């Protein structure tokens, strides 16, 4: 029985960054890495399977990127997961949610898992889109948006909640094998902040340049610019003189 | 050229978003002679038709699917069918929970264009130019569509404007592709909780975000919101963590608070989920020390300082 588990090391912005003379990008002095945060929750549920079940468990987490991703793999495994997987070459660069779908689906391909959990999106990037094109790919059931999940290994079904707009959930039967993308909430993982990582090369899983990177995504960059945005009207000073403004906001409010 | 719109309706409803679409897709159109076509799906949709002949509307498709609402393999099958049928150009579909389910396996099989969550559209010349995020939200990130004569956009809900009154669309009915789905939808559930107070009813919110840290730490808050005669209200994490009702949780998978004038954010980033939920209110007030929050982009007032010391000196200055 084998739950694998799609993951990002996603970039999150230093004030003051700037765009990349190409205009393509942030440079990258100005990014901070960190395992995405759906994939805490994400692994956390594949755990709590293995944990709950008698039989045994294989949780396998599996990224697409950089060498600078093994530092999250790392703590994945340090976090209960039993294997590693790091996918990557320079060719794959510029790879957007569908060809990453495409490059994670060789994996699962040979991997054979029981269940793929997927995060409901990026915190950077917030595509909302690669698990489900792994779904597409494998010609997988799936859903998105996964609350709760009820499920034993070997079920042929499992029954999800939904998390839809505006305070409701909804229940759904799904068939296993499934493609699920999980949301924040469905769990508390429990470590909030030797076994090497197994890397794997784009000809190992039968892919080339022309299969991956920006020529193969579903649409092209043209430019990334830091936008106008709306500006607050900032209150400076002391405490006290923060707190009198507010309270001179709440008495005009009333 | 046509424009195909994906309408949303749950629960016996049209969700509002639909109408949002079709005025993006009539204000992306290059030409007065293209049309936009919507379709609704589901086994029952036929009911939406009314509230779905309105203005902008050349065509409306009523697909009759195996279920009533939303089902992934369903809806792929059927939007699959009508991209062929009709050959639209771009295809819309709005970024919602539903789309989620399948808007990108719809998008992996075939050569379409894809990009989600859109909130600039427009056409340069022939050249179709969508604008999303990123980096949580810090940049915008510029996209086209190279060669693509299909090309299918999620679109960020609130941003592009409904137009106004009837329509005397086109009405047909089809049947969706007849493939069993691997999944059924079963009970509709609401959020669990208490329910003491309801949010989209109040003029005045005091909201705490995860900058509370510990649950130790709501109680504060509580008090200052009672001390200044206003509801406590939180962020998602909050709320899925327990130590508020869900009740209380403002955002997309919350409530909007339609009733509020006054918002006070303490200690919550912006995200753009939780401003789905509250971005309409007149006066926002933002606490929070990082001046890079996304808040303080729609805040009229900011204050980057710790939540803790303002909420002590608040309630001393109110008492
Ligand atoms: C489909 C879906 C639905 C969603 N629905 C909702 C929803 O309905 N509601 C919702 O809220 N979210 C929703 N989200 C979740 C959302 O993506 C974010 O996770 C969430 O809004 C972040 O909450 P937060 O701002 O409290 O936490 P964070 O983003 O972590 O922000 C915490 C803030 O606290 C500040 N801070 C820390 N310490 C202090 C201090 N001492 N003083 C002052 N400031 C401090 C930080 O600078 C930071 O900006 C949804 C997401 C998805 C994908
Ligand atoms: N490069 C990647 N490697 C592995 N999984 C990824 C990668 N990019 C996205 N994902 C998965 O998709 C989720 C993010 O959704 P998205 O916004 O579509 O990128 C993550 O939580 C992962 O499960």
């Amino acid at each position: 029985m084998k739950i694998l588990v799609a993951v990002k090391q996603t970039a999150a912005l230093e004030e003051d960054f700037e765009i990349r003379e190409d205009g393509m990008d942030v440079d990258e002095d100005f990014m901070m890495y960190d395992l995405n945060e759906w994939d805490d929750f994400s692994l956390e549920e594949a755990m709590k399977i293995k944990e709950s079940s008698d039989t045994d468990v294989e949780v396998v987490v599996v990224s697409v990127g950089p060498d600078r991703v093994d530092e999250s793999l790392r703590k994945c495994l340090a976090k209960g997961a039993d294997r590693a997987v790091r996918v990557w070459d320079d060719a794959a660069e510029g790879s957007d949610a569908i060809v990453v779908g495409r490059i994670l689906t060789e994996v699962i391909k040979k991997e054979a898992p029981d269940m793929v959990f997927a995060g409901v999106q990026s915190s950077d990037q917030a595509y909302a889109s690669t698990g489900i094109s792994v779904a597409s790919y494998l010609n997988w059931p799936h859903a998105a948006v996964v609350a709760d999940l009820q499920y034993k290994p070997g079920d042929n079904k499992a029954v999800i909640r939904r998390e839809l707009e505006g305070g409701m959930l909804q229940e759904v039967e799904i068939n296993c094998p499934a493609v699920l993308t999980i949301q924040l909430g469905i769990n508390k993982p429990r470590y909030a902040s030797t076994k090497p990582i197994e890397e794997v090369s784009l000809a190992d899983i039968g892919l080339s340049a022309n299969d991956v990177g920006a020529a193969q995504s579903m649409s092209r960059v043209r430019r990334m610019y830091i936008p106008e945005k709306g500006r607050a009207t900032m209150i400076e000073g002391t405490i006290s003189e923060q707190a009198a403004k507010i309270i001179q906001i709440i008495n005009e409010f009333k | 050229s046509k424009i195909l719109v994906i309408a949303e309706h749950r629960r016996n409803d049209l969700r509002p978003v639909s109408l949002e679409l079709i005025g993006a897709a009539n204000g992306l159109k290059k030409s007065g002679e293209d049309k936009v076509v919507v379709a609704v799906i589901g086994s029952q949709a036929d009911a939406f038709v009314p509230a779905l002949s309105v203005n902008g509307v050349d065509e409306l498709v009523v697909v009759k699917g195996s279920s009533i609402d939303f089902d992934p393999d369903v809806f792929e099958a059927s939007v699959s069918a009508l991209i062929a049928a009709h050959n639209p150009s771009v295809v819309l579909l709005p970024h919602s929970v539903d789309s989620l389910g399948y808007a990108s396996s719809l998008a992996s099989k075939t050569g379409y264009g894809f990009a989600t969550d859109v909130y600039i559209v427009e056409y340069q010349g022939d050249e179709l130019v969508a604008t999303r995020g990123g980096y949580n939200q810090k940049v915008n990130v510029e996209v086209d569509f190279p060669g693509k004569s299909t090309v299918v956009l999620t679109i960020r809900p609130s941003v592009f404007k409904p137009l106004e009154g009837a329509g005397s669309p086109v009405v047909s009915n089809v049947d969706a592709p007849s493939v069993q789905s691997r999944s059924q939808n079963k009970d509709y559930v609401e959020v669990g909780g208490g329910n003491d107070i309801d949010i989209t009813t109040v003029d005045f919110i005091m909201s705490i975000g995860r900058g509370i840290g510990e649950e130790t730490n709501v109680e504060q808050f509580r008090e200052l919101a009672d001390e200044a005669g206003a509801t406590l209200c939180c962020s998602a994490p909050i709320a899925d963590a327990g130590w508020l009702p869900k009740s209380r949780q403002v955002g997309q998978s919350g409530k909007v608070v339609g009733s509020c004038k006054l918002y006070v954010a303490m200690g919550i980033s912006g995200s753009i989920q939780h401003m789905a939920g509250m971005k309409h209110v007149p006066t926002i007030i933002a606490v929070n020390t990082d001046p890079g929050a996304s808040i303080f982009t729609i805040a009229k007032y900011g204050i980057v300082a710790d939540i803790f010391d303002i909420e002590e000196e608040l309630k001393a200055q109110l008492a």
